[PDB]
């Protein structure tokens, strides 16, 4: 059948025309092919023979997929997708399972033949032209256009899916308490009704449906629980990822290990810990997708913790719109953080796992914020509603933090949880100088051309060094002159500098990073016991400054 | 009654930004406002062959239960530049600054009588989404003057002139000033003449249809002095002290043409220690005196341009205080200024109160860098967000000596 439902009249884009593609010849025995499901889709309405006068025309093909015995008409619409108007995006984001709601029964009906139950604008039908050539192309071919939406046309998922929704708006205001999730050409339907008024309910959908073109299946051919979706596996009381099997090999390639790694993360949403840094690690740089990439140590004890974690199954639940939403977080270590969402204690709805921004310096207290923020949005997302937090941070030491930070930052309602590793800052500087502490006047120049340069320093107390480095640049200059005064300095000390990018990275308190510049300056600020910063503008010729500013230009 | 053409003008497409999740509390706010709206026949439900898209949110009202809806025209209203800015520009008046009352009236009720071209009207679709994405959303296009587009007051511009015309000559001395779906009224009158002047304002806008913390609502303009950047005055300087003053005094230096900092630097001569005691010379206890001066008044030779964006930087202080400036060169601040009382909360407040003043001063808003997480902002600033406009603005990272200079 072809619903009777209202066309959403579409256009080319502006300033162009139709497609006028020439037909290639064909084989005989595709073109019979051809005629013989072309003359059953016109005696069903799909398409109509067109005269002469319609000027457009798109190539047409025949293929049997494979060494069976059914041919299938394969319309090849890339010119005229270039020259149809754009269209809004079908849907704005996927269900997520640890989102829906609990139901007493969903069953599931498919759409069949979707698209050719679904018509096309009348006004643009002609654009959709086509010809099955003749033998040896000697005579005029067969013209035909469509009189439904295409397969391969850019505007058939959107106009299928506005019209599968505007078919079902009158059902839904009948039956404001029945859910119905439209997924391409099938239909999920859940209400908390008894099996008896259900089964009801649904043989009354397809009566609806059927009123309006789509055909359905019967009781007899609907699917039975659970129920593969988008890689998910749904039962009626929990729902969990697909069977996942983790490849067992002896040599890992890095076509294996990206698969390995999506499964990883896929299995990440329900599995607690599942870990991947180490396995990306081993696909940093270029390399054949058949090259053999041997096992770091670390490597394989993540995969190894991996496998514990995949060996019994476990599931998630379904959302109670009547409770509350809790997350909880926990450091898992090297900037590879873990979480899980429940309602009721420890039946997780979903889990997941957040991992610090590469390249960046950073601190325990700005991941958790990051992972806060990421989970908060997801939220949002999935329930509609900010969860509340449970983190392995104390109070105090987010006060202290935040108030302090020169950004602005806010987190949810959170109660603090002790799950060791907490999250702390492992240095603080001083907010006014040191009394009693030897003052360092550092400073680092590099010439841009040799690109050498110098890093020293210059002390109240009249010691001075001045090392020389090789393939630097001004910032790395600046930074070993900050490792020196530490290095040469006692447990308190006062450092002064006219690096504002070294102030900056310095006050942020940060704990980790992927420079090894960085990386030693922190390890020496966690010795010490009192540090004090200070900044002084460059070539002002200021006391101390100018006096270390010459041992190092020179 | 008579729609006015409108045109993006060759060159530049519709707007196609992204919808943004949204809390349940909102999306039911909005349906219920957008069922109404539709029966009005102010919007209309739109097909999937409208490829154009617009946010919306949900921020509350001057009230504090009622719900309104706030789209984000910010794209729309930078491809229809040509329309409301060149073709229908409103003149700003440069007496509105000088005022020593200006109120806000909301008067964007009265764009919902007139008509949108309806060639034009597919460019302000909007999307309500739904949670988890479980039903595919909610799609309009506005049949009138929508709010938050600069086209609306550009095209109600001959109206609100009728409007206001015996108000107007009633009361030569009272500036007006119409910016996006806000009013803008000005006098020297004393404050309960002022309130006296606003109600009856209030009432011939009732006539025609429109029942019209941070304080957006009664401003006193002639009295926004400058936030001066101040140079301690201690009893004893130590070294780090002085190192200090010269550094802010050489940042403002770079701004305030006639700032000297030479008999600074001579106290500052050798290697000493962070803590030493330092006695000020009358030679330079002369030059501090003398820079005091400078600092307290206007910056000579920064001058607005009216064909360059307005940059708004702030600085998070601390203990509920906020730092800010407004230039269009890098640092040739036009404004300086502070903002005191959660972070996010205070952040959008400052900001709301600062593209205010910049509205009055003016007649546009800042672009405004945030020292904020772009996610981060963008998951709250709606759960206190109450002005109806919406600036333009980015994220940056805070450079931690500007924070101190402002101080
Ligand atoms: C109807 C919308 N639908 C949905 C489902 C499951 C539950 C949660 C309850 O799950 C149940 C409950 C009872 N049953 O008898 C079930 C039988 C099979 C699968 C789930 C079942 C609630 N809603 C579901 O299966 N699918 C594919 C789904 C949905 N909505 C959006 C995306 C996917
Ligand atoms: O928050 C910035 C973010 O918002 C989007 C739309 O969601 O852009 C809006 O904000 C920008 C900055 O003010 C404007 O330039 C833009 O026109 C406006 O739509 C995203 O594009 C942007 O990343």
């Amino acid at each position: 059948p072809i619903s009777p439902i209202e066309t959403v009249p579409v256009k080319l884009k502006p300033g162009m025309d139709g497609p006028k593609v020439k037909q290639w010849p064909l084989t005989e025995e595709k073109i019979k092919a051809l005629v013989e499901i072309c003359t059953e889709m016109e005696k069903e309405g799909k398409i109509s023979k067109i005269g002469p006068e319609n000027p457009y025309n798109t190539p047409v093909f025949a293929i049997k997929k494979k060494d069976s015995t059914k041919w299938r008409k394969l319309v090849d619409f890339r010119e005229l997708n270039k020259r149809t108007q754009d269209f809004w995006e079908v849907q704005l984001g996927i269900p997520h399972p640890a989102g829906l709601k609990k139901k007493k029964s969903v069953t599931v009906l498919d759409v069949g033949d979707a698209y050719f139950s679904v018509p096309l604008d009348e006004d643009f039908r002609k654009y959709t032209a086509f010809t099955i050539p003749s033998i040896n192309n000697e005579t005029p071919g067969i013209r035909y256009q469509y009189n439904v939406l295409p397969q391969g046309w850019k505007g058939s998922p959107a106009i299928f899916q506005s019209s599968m929704t505007k078919i079902l708006e009158p059902f839904r205001k009948q039956n404001p308490d029945i859910v119905i999730y439209q997924y391409m050409d099938d239909l999920y339907v859940g209400s908390d009704l008894e099996i008896g008024q259900h089964r009801t309910k649904i043989e009354e959908l397809r009566q609806h449906l059927l009123r309006w073109g789509l055909t359905t299946p019967d009781k007899k051919h609907q699917k039975e629980p659970p129920f593969l979706w988008m890689g998910y596996e749904l039962h009626p009381d929990k729902w969990t990822v697909q069977p996942i099997v983790l490849p067992e090999k002896d040599s890992w390639t890095v076509n294996d290990i990206q698969k390995l790694v999506g499964k990883l993360n896929w299995a990440s949403q329900i599995y607690p810990g599942i870990k991947v840094r180490q396995l990306c690690k081993l696909l940093r740089g270029t390399k054949a997708l058949t090259e053999v990439i041997p096992l770091t140590e670390e490597a394989e004890l993540e995969l190894a913790e991996n496998r514990e974690i995949l060996k019994e199954p476990v599931h998630g639940v379904y959302y109670d719109p009547s409770k509350d939403l809790i997350a909880e977080i926990q450091k898992q270590g090297q900037g590879q953080w873990t979480y899980q969402i429940y309602q009721e204690p420890f039946k997780n709805l979903k889990t997941g796992k957040y991992a610090r921004m590469r390249g960046a310096h950073t601190n325990d207290v700005k991941q958790l914020t990051e992972a806060v923020q990421k989970i908060t949005t997801e939220s949002i997302v999935i329930w509609g509603k900010t969860p509340k937090f449970k983190l392995p941070i104390q109070k105090e030491t987010w006060e202290t933090w935040w108030t302090e930070y020169w950004q602005a930052t806010w987190i949810p309602e959170w109660e603090f949880v002790n799950t060791p590793p907490l999250v702390k800052l492992w240095y603080q500087l001083e907010k006014e100088p040191i009394v009693g502490a030897e003052t360092f006047y550092v400073d680092g120049a590099a010439n841009r051309e040799t690109k050498l340069g110098k890093a020293g320093y210059v002390t109240n107390r009249g010691r001075q060094k001045v090392v020389t480095l090789t393939d630097t640049t001004n910032q790395k200059t600046e930074l070993q002159a900050i490792y020196l005064a530490l290095q040469d300095s006692g447990l308190e000390v006062n450092i002064v500098t006219d690096s504002q990018y070294a102030l900056g990275i310095i006050q942020a308190q940060p704990d980790q990073s992927e420079s090894e510049l960085v990386n030693q300056i922190i390890e020496q600020l966690i010795k010490k016991e009192k540090v004090y910063l200070a900044w002084v503008p460059a070539h002002k010729g200021i006391g101390g400054n100018e006096q270390v500013d010459k041992l190092v230009s020179a | 009654i008579e729609t006015v053409p409108v045109k993006l003008k060759p060159g530049m497409d519709g707007p196609k930004v992204k919808q943004w999740p949204l809390t349940e509390e909102k999306i039911k706010a909005l349906v219920e406002i957008c069922t109404e709206m539709e029966k009005e026949g102010k919007i209309s439900k739109i097909g999937p062959e409208n490829p154009y898209n617009t946010p919306v949110f949900a921020i509350k009202k001057k009230d504090s239960t009622k719900w309104r809806k706030l789209v984000d025209f910010r794209e729309l209203n930078k491809r229809t530049q040509d329309f409301w800015e060149v073709q229908l520009g409103i003149p700003h008046p440069a007496g509105l600054k000088k005022k020593k009352s200006v109120t806000v009236l909301d008067v964007g009720d009265a764009y919902f009588s007139v008509p949108l071209d309806e060639d034009f009207r597919k460019y302000t679709a909007f999307t309500i989404p739904s949670i988890n994405n479980e039903t595919p959303g909610i799609r309009y296009q506005y049949n009138v003057l929508p709010q938050g587009w600069k086209g609306s007051p550009a095209i109600f511009q001959s109206s609100m002139t009728k409007i206001l015309e015996p108000f107007r000559k009633q009361n030569p001395d009272i500036v007006i000033y119409q910016y996006m779906d806000d009013l803008y009224v000005g006098s020297d009158l004393e404050i309960g003449q002022h309130r006296t002047k606003i109600e009856e304002l209030r009432q011939h806008l009732l006539r025609w249809g429109l029942t019209t913390l941070w304080m957006g609502y009664e401003l006193h303009p002639d009295k926004w002095t400058v936030q001066p950047i101040v140079l301690p005055e201690k009893d004893s300087w130590t070294v780090n002290d002085i190192q200090k003053l010269v550094g802010k005094l050489n940042w403002a230096s770079q701004i305030y043409p006639g700032i000297k900092v030479r008999q600074l630097c001579k106290l500052l001569r050798g290697t000493k220690a962070l803590t030493e005691v330092i006695p000020l010379t009358e030679e330079a206890e002369l030059e501090l005196a003398e820079n005091r001066e400078i600092l307290k008044e206007p910056v000579h030779g920064v001058y607005y341009d009216p064909s360059k964006d307005l940059i708004a930087e702030i600085q998070k202080q601390g203990q509920g205080q906020w730092t800010y400036q407004i230039y269009q060169e890098p640092f040739k601040n036009l404004k300086t200024g502070k903002y005191a009382r959660n972070d996010v909360k205070q952040l959008t407040e400052a900001v709301q109160k600062i593209t205010t003043e910049s509205i009055v001063i003016w007649g546009k808003t800042p672009k405004f860098k945030l020292p904020i997480q772009k996610e981060t902002w963008e998951t709250w600033w709606t759960e206190y967000w109450q002005a109806t406009w919406i600036p333009e603005w980015e994220f940056v990272n805070t450079p931690p000596l500007v924070k101190l200079w402002y101080q």
